[PDB]
């Protein structure tokens, strides 16, 4: 590394379109009704779980809640979408293909 | 000099050569309120030396532990202070010979 | 100058520059000079308070008043807690000014009177007399509390008890008899051990391996 | 394929620290520089007071919720605060003997700040500076443990 | 220009505009911005100058310094009064058995059977005669108030209002010049507040006849019914 | 001291000396022997 003599402050190349487009690309498909959910959606059931768990606000969710499943799958897909979106944006902007 | 043309060794700049750097230290004097700084500079005056702080530690700790043995272990209701409150394992010296 | 036992050789730091220097520091607590200044001020303060306390216990036990180890449990015009509160509150400023006077002068003072000397009788002779009477009064107060702990009587009733039968009413016929007897015996034979230390190492001062002493020097 | 993130420290590939986002991200360096440990211009006694307040307030919690008297209702907080006081005192003694041990050599090499301006040495790394740092640590630690007890006594939702 | 910690006043070293609002022409006045013509002799070099000489009694400087003396002496006496009026009532509501803790009836305690118990205790003062009390008061106060004007054992050539030697500044708060000049106007403002409050104590004792802390409790219980106006019908001329 | 053979320790002697020997004297000793071993010859 003959270059990189200062650790640039813009080490992550922030384009504010990336988080928005990742949230959009995961969440809008996350609101499509599938019969496995009974005609509902992953994100819809997630918001419903948060609504039920916000009712008893101080105490936390249970272990058999089925809230954790929705949370973990939604965030798996969401973080993957946002991560690949940043990667693709800074691969199209930079080289890498 | 040092930072250009990959000249990573300079006798006139031995700090940059050896790596004697302050990665995060700043030398700004404007941190704490002067009333608070005065309070906490005066509150530590009598112990701002090594031997005096060790004297305070010795005094306070000897006192705390001695009064712990005298009253504090009792106030904590430690079992060693209450005693067995029973007969104990006196008569059961052994499974064969139940000694005292 | 006289010494704490006859023919005693003083430590190298107790060279008689200060008053009351009888060469007494077998534990070498006064090897540091600033520590020695602080310890002198502490000696004179403990001694001033013990002088006042000894004369106060004497004045109290001289008349029909509660005993000095039970006088705190009496009923007064103020509550216990507000008493302690106002005490701490005024002694804040009092001892702060006294500590400031020590830092400035090196001796005691009331608030601003660096030398509390209304009647200008301050002298080295009076300093030595204050120090000597203060040491004597610290011993006297310790004895008050000690022979009020063995007996249930204060200073002068115990003194009258000793005067009633001097041989049978003394410290060696009480519960603390044996330990004081052996302690006095050891303290009488100690100076000859110390004098052997001084004799067989002629002129060479020895370091007693103490933490406060920095004995590695 | 451009824009490599990982750089050597201050551009020097032979010192061996490899400036990295966890090391020298703007927010991370900002946070570490603002900590009282790295305020090399303020008096070490006050930085010690602040560090000690923090550490004495945090380390009461474990003794309170997990100590031997954690299950007796009101004795728990008293016991844990006294335990944290003892641990703070031990740490203050540690700091004092560390100041006795470390600061005897006064190394003559200077200090820069990754941008060239030769700052002065931190007075904290001196015998008197560390003495007053441990003094501040004791004062602040005992005060922080006391206030931890107070917060157990006065906070509304303290469960 | 100025950062956040300087606006809060974190650093007490660079405060030089602290006396600018209480001394000098750019200071606070009595009617604030509604007081344009400050009296030209009240130039603000003395503590407590809010530009208030509306009756004009202090135009001459000799009369002005005598009135400053009278103001500070009345200020300190009313400060000691307003501390010494409420504190018997505060300690009676504490539980200390003071038998007549209101200040306007505390002088009649010396006409009781057991004399004047100080904190309600016979082990305390226990003064019986008003005559010897007033005699030792007039002797002690004659000595002290005669030492006050031309010096004595606690200072001789010091200032007539602020001696501050080893007896009247023993704690040493007024060693600094700026701290002394700031605590002067602090003293005279607390003293004017206590003078106003002692006038309130006088009028409240006259028209109500109850305790000032009793007046505070009867205003805390009912503020709108038990104000100063429910006793406004007490001096109607029949 | 005590009735019978004198120099019997009190009932509270263990409660004091076990904490001393175990918390205090080791603290003093390890501090002293730390400052000794890190001390530099002039
Ligand atoms: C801009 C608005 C402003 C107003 C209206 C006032 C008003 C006043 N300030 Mg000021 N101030 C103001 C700004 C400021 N003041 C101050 C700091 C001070 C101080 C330190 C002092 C004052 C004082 C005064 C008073 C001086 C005149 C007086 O004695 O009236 C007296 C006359 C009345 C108040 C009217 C009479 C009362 C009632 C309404 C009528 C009577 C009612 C009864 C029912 C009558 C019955 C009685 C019968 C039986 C005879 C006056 C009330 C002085 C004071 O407090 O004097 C009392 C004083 O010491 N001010 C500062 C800080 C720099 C200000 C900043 O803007
Ligand atoms: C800032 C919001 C907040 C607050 C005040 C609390 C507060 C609390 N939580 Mg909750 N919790 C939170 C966020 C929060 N949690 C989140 C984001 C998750 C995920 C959880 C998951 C969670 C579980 C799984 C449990 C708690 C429990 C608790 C209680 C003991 C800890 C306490 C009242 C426990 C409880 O009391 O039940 C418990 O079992 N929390
Ligand atoms: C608490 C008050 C006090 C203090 C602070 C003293 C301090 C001092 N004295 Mg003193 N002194 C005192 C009380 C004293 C009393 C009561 C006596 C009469 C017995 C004396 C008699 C005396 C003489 C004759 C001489 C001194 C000297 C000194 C100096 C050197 C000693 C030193 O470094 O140890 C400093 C001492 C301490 C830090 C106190 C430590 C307390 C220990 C750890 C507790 C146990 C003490 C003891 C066993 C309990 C009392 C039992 C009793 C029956 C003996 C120092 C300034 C010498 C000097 O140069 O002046 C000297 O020649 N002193
Ligand atoms: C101010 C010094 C002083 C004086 C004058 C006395 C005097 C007396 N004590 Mg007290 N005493 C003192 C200090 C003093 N003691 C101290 C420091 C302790 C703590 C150890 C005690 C503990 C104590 C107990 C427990 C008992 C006495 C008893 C007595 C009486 C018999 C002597 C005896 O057996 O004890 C001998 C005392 C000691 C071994 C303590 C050390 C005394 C030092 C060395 C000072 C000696 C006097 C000094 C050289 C000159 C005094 C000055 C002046 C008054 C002439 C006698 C009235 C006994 C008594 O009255 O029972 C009826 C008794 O039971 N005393
Ligand atoms: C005995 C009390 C007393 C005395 C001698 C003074 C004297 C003085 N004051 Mg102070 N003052 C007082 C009480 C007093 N005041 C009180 C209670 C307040 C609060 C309301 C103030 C508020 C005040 C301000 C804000 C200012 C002064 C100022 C002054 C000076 C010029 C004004 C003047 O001529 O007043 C002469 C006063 C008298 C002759 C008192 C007469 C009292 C009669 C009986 C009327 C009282 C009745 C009334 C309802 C109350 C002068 C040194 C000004 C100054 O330059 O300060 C340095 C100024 O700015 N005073
Ligand atoms: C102008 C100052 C002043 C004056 C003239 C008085 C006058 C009086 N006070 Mg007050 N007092 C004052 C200031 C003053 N006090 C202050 C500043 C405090 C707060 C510390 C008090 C706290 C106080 C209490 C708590 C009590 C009095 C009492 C008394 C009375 C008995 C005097 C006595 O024996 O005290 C001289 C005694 C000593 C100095 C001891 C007398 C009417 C007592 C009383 O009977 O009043 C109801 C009473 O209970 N005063
Ligand atoms: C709260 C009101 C107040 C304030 C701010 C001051 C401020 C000042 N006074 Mg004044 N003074 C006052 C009330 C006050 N005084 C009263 C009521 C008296 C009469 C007892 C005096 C008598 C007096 C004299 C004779 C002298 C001063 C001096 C001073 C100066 C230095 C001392 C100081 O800073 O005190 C600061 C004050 C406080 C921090 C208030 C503390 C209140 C305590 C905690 C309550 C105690 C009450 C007590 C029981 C009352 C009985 C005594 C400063 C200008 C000296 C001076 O000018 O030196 C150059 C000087 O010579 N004053
Ligand atoms: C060198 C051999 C030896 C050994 C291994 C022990 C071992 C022990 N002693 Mg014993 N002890 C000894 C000699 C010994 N002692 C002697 C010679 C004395 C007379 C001074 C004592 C007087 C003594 C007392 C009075 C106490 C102990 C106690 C203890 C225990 C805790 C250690 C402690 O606090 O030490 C303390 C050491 C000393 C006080 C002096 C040592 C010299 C431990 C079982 C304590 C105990 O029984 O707790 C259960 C206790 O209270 N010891
Ligand atoms: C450099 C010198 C410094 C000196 C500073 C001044 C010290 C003043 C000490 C207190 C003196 C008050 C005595 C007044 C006359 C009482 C006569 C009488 O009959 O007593 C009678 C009283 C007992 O009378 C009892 O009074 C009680 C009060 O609530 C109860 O009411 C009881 O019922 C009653 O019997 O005897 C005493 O109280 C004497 C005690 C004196 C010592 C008190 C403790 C003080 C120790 C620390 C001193 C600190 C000094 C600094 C603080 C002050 C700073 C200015
Ligand atoms: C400024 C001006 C300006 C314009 O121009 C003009 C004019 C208007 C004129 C002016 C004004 C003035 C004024 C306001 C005045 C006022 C004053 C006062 C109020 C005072 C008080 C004053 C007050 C006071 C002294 C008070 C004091 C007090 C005292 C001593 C004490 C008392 C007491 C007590 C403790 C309690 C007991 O039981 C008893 C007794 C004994 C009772």
């Amino acid at each position: 590394e003959a270059s990189n003599k200062s650790f640039p402050r813009d080490w992550v190349k922030t384009d504010p379109l990336v988080p928005v487009l990742g949230f959009a690309g995961w969440t809008i498909p996350a609101n499509i009704g599938v019969s496995a959910f009974g005609g509902q959606s992953l994100f819809g059931l997630f918001t419903q779980s948060i609504g039920e768990n916000l009712a008893h606000f101080p105490t936390g969710p249970a272990l058999d809640d089925k809230f954790w499943l929705y949370l973990i799958t939604y965030h798996l897909g969401l973080f993957l979408t946002i991560t690949l979106g940043q990667i693709g944006v800074q691969g199209r902007k930079q080289g890498y293909w | 000099k040092y930072g250009e043309n990959s000249r990573y060794f300079d006798l006139q700049d031995m700090e940059n050569t050896t790596g004697s750097w302050d990665m995060y230290g700043v030398d700004e004097k404007k941190r704490y309120p002067d009333n608070q700084a005065k309070f906490f500079t005066q509150a530590t005056d009598i112990i701002s030396r090594r031997e005096s702080l060790r004297a305070l530690v010795a005094l306070s700790g000897i006192a705390a532990i001695v009064t712990y043995g005298l009253k504090g272990a009792k106030d904590a209701d430690l079992p060693i202070t209450k005693g067995p409150q029973t007969t104990g394992e006196n008569g059961k010296g052994g499974s064969v010979r139940s000694r005292l | 100058r006289p010494m704490w036992y006859p023919g005693a050789t003083a430590p190298a730091h107790l060279d008689g520059s200060m008053l009351g220097d009888y060469g007494f520091d077998p534990l070498r607590l006064g090897v540091n000079k600033d520590n020695l200044k602080w310890f002198r001020e502490a000696e004179l303060t403990n001694g001033r308070w013990a002088m006042a306390a000894v004369v106060g216990i004497l004045f109290t036990d001289a008349v029909g008043l509660p005993k000095f180890w039970t006088a705190g449990a009496e009923k007064y015009a103020l509550d216990n807690q507000t008493l302690a509160l106002i005490e701490v509150a005024v002694f804040a400023v009092l001892e702060g000014k006294r500590y400031e006077i020590y830092k400035k002068t090196g001796e005691t003072g009331f608030l601003s009177f660096a030398p509390f000397d209304p009647m200008g009788m301050k002298s080295e002779e009076m300093k030595l007399k204050e120090l000597k009477n203060g040491r004597l009064a610290m011993l006297a107060f310790l004895g008050f509390c000690s022979q009020a702990a063995v007996y249930g009587k204060g200073p002068i009733e115990t003194l009258q008890l000793h005067l009633a039968d001097p041989g049978h009413n003394n410290i060696y016929t009480s519960s603390v008899g044996p330990e004081t007897a052996v302690t006095v015996a050891v303290l009488c034979v100690l100076p000859m051990i110390i004098e052997a230390t001084k004799t067989l190492n002629p002129g060479k001062e020895s370091v007693p391996y103490f933490p406060w002493n920095e004995p590695w020097n | 394929k451009k824009a490599q993130v990982i750089s050597p420290v201050n551009g020097d590939p032979f010192v061996g620290m490899l400036e990295t986002p966890v090391t020298s991200a703007p927010i991370v360096a900002t946070y570490l520089s603002n900590l009282p440990a790295y305020r090399t211009g303020v008096a070490p006694v006050l930085r010690g007071v602040e560090i000690g307040l923090a550490h004495g307030f945090l380390l009461a919690g474990p003794f309170i919720k997990l100590g031997p008297l954690r299950n007796v209702p009101e004795t728990a907080e008293i016991a844990g605060s006294l335990s944290a006081a003892g641990l703070v005192l031990i740490l203050a003694l540690c700091l004092s003997i560390y100041g006795s041990a470390q600061f005897q050599s006064t190394p003559s090499i200077g200090v820069k700040t990754l941008s060239g301006r030769s700052v002065a040495r931190d007075p904290l790394f001196s015998a008197d500076g560390w003495s007053e740092f441990a003094a501040g640590f004791l004062v602040g630690g005992e005060a922080g443990v006391a206030w931890a007890y107070v917060c157990t006594q006065i906070l509304p939702y303290y469960s | 220009k100025k950062t956040i910690r300087e606006k809060a006043g974190w650093w007490s070293n660079g405060g030089n505009e602290k006396l600018s609002a209480f001394y000098g022409p750019d200071r606070g006045l009595w009617l604030g911005p509604l007081s344009g013509t400050t009296p030209a002799y009240l130039t603000g070099e003395f503590p407590g100058d809010y530009g208030w000489d509306s009756a004009g009694l202090s135009a001459d400087p000799e009369t002005f310094k005598r009135y400053r003396e009278l103001e500070l002496i009345h200020a300190r006496w009313a400060m000691l009064g307003a501390l010494g009026c409420i504190t018997p009532e505060l300690l009676a509501k504490n539980g200390t058995p003071i038998v007549e803790p209101v200040w306007f009836k505390a002088g009649a305690q010396i006409f009781a059977e057991g004399g004047l118990d100080y904190l309600g205790n016979p082990g305390l003062v226990h003064a019986q005669s008003i005559l010897a009390t007033l005699a030792v008061q007039v002797i002690l106060m004659g000595a002290i108030e005669g030492y006050r004007v031309n010096g004595g054992p606690a200072g001789e050539g010091l200032d007539k209002l602020h001696p501050g030697g080893q007896f009247f500044d023993p704690l040493g708060l007024a060693e600094d010049p700026d701290a002394f000049a700031e605590l002067k106007v602090k003293e005279i403002k607390n003293g004017r507040l206590a003078m106003f409050s002692m006038f309130g104590f006088f009028v409240q004792a006259i028209v109500t006849g109850k305790g000032p802390l009793a007046n505070l409790d009867e205003h805390l219980a009912s503020p709108f019914t038990s104000n100063a106006f429910t006793y406004a019908q007490k001096f109607t001329p029949q | 001291a005590a009735q019978g053979y004198p120099f019997v320790p009190p009932s509270w002697a263990p409660s004091v000396f076990v904490p001393l020997t175990g918390l205090v004297l080791p603290a003093i000793a390890m501090a002293t022997l730390f400052v000794y071993i890190e001390k530099e010859a002039p």
